[PDB]
């Protein structure tokens, strides 16, 4: 658990002041690989120990998309990166390294397989992208500019199947993948949440709750296991909303706020139709990044311009990385319900940064960090 | 624009604040070494009067810095765990000056990758 | 973005200030030095490298005002080296000595106005004090050019504390002399910055 350290910041550096990186993403390993995507479409890739060490800081690789990019991932088990472009050019890189005087250093980038999606004839641009690679098969999955789930055979580097969610949902929220990879959860712009089983090609559940407001992101936590989703969206003073799919409720929702929520707005709604209007927030504290690993939950918070770790171990410990000056917050649980929890925070300036637009958790092999990219084109870590 | 032509006659208050350091800069370890006994060690503190320079820099930019840094002039305080000069102090007040120079080497080097992000 | 700009605003308040570096302001019964602790008490005392290194900030602070005004030094040359500070102050010896000729060049006896590395800091005291007569002088004829005597000092003792070390451990003396004094020289810092926007 790297959540009971300080984590102090011991490096700012940015490559590229004009643009905002599109995607942030790091190679695990005894000497962890960092990668950033960028909004001119640039890819930009860092030494962790180079960093840490020599505190050299600059592009220590760059590979030109020449067009936009859209998203990136690392392929797990692999030291291949798998990346999309706005452009409709669906890539992956394989990395090329070798280790010398007692140390490593990077060669050269250059991409496995080249997939255009503007082959798809509408000419859509890739929304977002997540791949995984099982014992048994290894594949990728993606959303269209239509938002239109299309998940393509890294083997032979063509479609599978296409899913496309139902039009009353508006547009999707986010992209998640099952534990067994045979389900895919995916959030509704209009503020619904939906789970569909790839094995009988068909859509298992639809969920809505809250105040009925878009879903930020969803994915699939550790520690709640494949039988809980952890969904950021929906009812606004909620930051995160934590529901078991089997169970049909959330059994634990951080909320930021003085005060306990109403039980009859927090129940599931279901009965619900797609004749609801779309409702949002144009506030500044909507929009956020989340990366959760290893018990511990890390969520960037727009609202004090703050990180904020949350400890699925114990929430009560809980506690924001990186605070304001005056004062920190003190945060702690409660359960009105049996089958319901819910979370806290109650509130009590050198740095000067933007919104961070991504995040990462990574592990230098002798200390844990954190690495964070923001809005204004800039990078930094924190030990 | 401002700020960089105050940072331009912060410049020149750097230069009239030029006196121990002249003809060399900040940008070494073996030169430290052997030009210490040939500095009276009276310019090896004096040229660790420059961290009260870069310290004034800080100020001005306002801008985090990857070591932690107090500039106290003649004996200048780095994380306050390390003395940025050690004036031939001992043996391993040499280590810990050694770990304070790649310290400060650190930081400069990222306080100019700062610099060079620099763009309108 | 905007919150950075106006934090910018705000750093350019604070950028009107930039004259303002090694500036001494009050803390505690004393007074220190862009953070650098000046005098001893009977309480606490400081060390004697921090008063070395505040005393070669101020001499910076001279150097750097020799520096702006452009001002000539009579019978003062100004070398700052981090805490030590020398100051060479050319004058004529006893003259009784009828075979030293003295029509050549020459130093001053004691540059150093650094201590612990009668009392020569005393000497270098009573020539800064002098010096700060001269500066208030030269200025003097600055203000008759672009056309204030708050300080009450004498070469032994200024604003009746004692200026003088005499060889022995800090007191009040010291403490409070280096009190008016740091005080006075603020004064004059700000008097050199009207000087500054003046000009």
């Amino acid at each position: 658990n790297m959540g009971n350290l300080r984590g102090k910041l011991i490096a700012t550096l940015m490559e590229n002041e004009p643009n905002s990186i599109t995607s942030s993403a790091v190679s695990p390993g005894e000497t962890p690989y960092l990668i950033t995507g960028s909004d001119q479409g640039v890819i930009k890739i860092w030494n962790l120990k180079e960093i840490i060490v020599g505190e050299v800081y600059s592009s220590s690789l760059t590979y030109d998309c020449s067009s936009t990019v859209t998203q990136i991932t690392m392929i797990p088990n692999f030291d291949a990166f798998a990346v999309s472009s706005k452009d409709g050019q669906i890539i992956v890189l394989k990395v090329n390294h070798y280790q010398q005087e007692s140390e490593v250093k990077f060669l050269n980038c250059e991409c496995i397989r080249k997939i255009n999606l503007k082959n798809f004839g509408k000419n859509e641009y890739a929304v977002r992208m997540r791949a995984f690679v099982n014992e048994e098969k290894s594949l990728l999955v993606a959303l269209t500019n239509l938002s239109r789930v299309i998940i393509f055979d890294i083997r032979t580097l063509e479609r599978l199947q296409i899913i496309e969610n139902s039009p009353r949902h508006g547009a999707v929220s986010s992209i998640c993948i099952d534990e067994e990879c045979c389900v895919l959860i995916l959030g509704t712009t209009r503020g619904i949440i939906d789970i569909w089983d790839i094995r009988f090609n068909v859509l298992i559940r639809s969920w809505s709750f809250g105040d009925h407001a878009p879903i930020t992101h969803v994915e699939v936590c550790q520690f709640y296991g494949k039988n809980s989703v952890i969904v950021v969206g929906g009812s606004s003073k909620t930051f995160l909303t934590i529901w078991n799919f089997v169970k049909g409720h959330c059994q634990y929702a951080f909320i930021n706020s003085d005060e306990q929520p109403s039980m009859e707005h927090f129940l599931p709604i279901e009965k619900g139709l797609e004749e609801l209007n779309f409702c949002g927030i144009r506030s500044l504290n909507a929009l956020s990044t989340i990366s959760v690993s290893n018990d511990k939950i890390l969520l960037t918070d727009e609202a004090t311009s703050s990180i904020v770790m949350f400890s699925l171990n114990e929430l009560s410990s809980s506690k924001a990385v990186i605070s304001p000056s005056r004062f920190s917050d003190v945060f702690i649980p409660t359960q009105v319900t049996a089958n319901l929890t819910m979370l806290l925070r109650k509130m009590k300036s050198l740095y000067h940064h933007d919104i961070i637009n991504s995040i990462s958790t990574c592990e230098v092999d002798e200390t844990p960090l954190l690495v964070a990219c923001d809005n204004s084109g800039l990078i930094g870590i924190f030990q | 624009l401002r700020f960089k032509k105050l940072y331009q006659l912060i410049g020149i208050f750097h230069s009239t604040d030029l006196f121990n350091s002249d003809r060399g800069y900040i940008y070494l370890l073996r030169q430290a070494g052997e030009s210490t006994k040939h500095r009276e060690y009276v310019n090896s503190q004096l040229g660790y009067y420059l961290l009260f320079l870069h310290l004034t820099a800080i100020q001005i930019f306002k801008a985090p810095l990857p070591y932690r840094l107090m500039y106290y002039g003649s004996t200048s305080v780095i994380d306050s765990q390390y003395p940025l000069y050690f004036t031939d102090q001992m043996i391993s007040k040499h280590q810990a000056k050694l770990i304070k120079a790649i310290h400060y080497f650190n930081a400069d080097i990222l306080q100019f990758k700062q610099i060079l992000e620099n763009y309108r | 973005q905007y919150e950075l700009s106006l934090n910018q605003l705000d750093k350019l308040r604070k950028i009107n200030i930039f004259n303002a570096t090694f500036k001494i302001s009050h803390s505690g019964p004393f007074a220190t030095i862009n953070g650098l602790r000046l005098g001893s008490i009977p309480e606490s005392v400081v060390p004697w490298k921090e008063i070395n290194a505040a005393l070669g900030q101020l001499i910076l602070l001279l150097a750097t005002i020799n520096k702006n005004l452009k001002i000539n030094l009579v019978d003062y040359e100004l070398q700052p080296m981090g805490s030590f500070s020398k100051i060479k102050k050319r004058m004529v010896n006893s003259v009784e000595y009828n075979n030293s000729t003295t029509n050549a060049p020459g130093d001053w006896l004691i540059l150093p106005v650094y201590y612990d590395e009668e009392t020569k800091f005393d000497k270098s005291l009573e020539t800064t004090l002098e010096i700060i007569s001269e500066i208030t002088r030269q200025l003097s004829t600055i203000a008759s050019s672009y056309s204030e005597l708050p300080y009450i000092m004498n070469k032994d003792k200024i604003n009746g504390l004692s200026v003088k070390l005499h060889g022995s451990s800090p007191n009040l003396e010291w403490t409070t002399a280096m009190k008016f004094l740091l005080t006075n020289v603020k004064w004059l810092l700000a008097f050199s910055s009207n000087l500054l926007s003046k000009s």
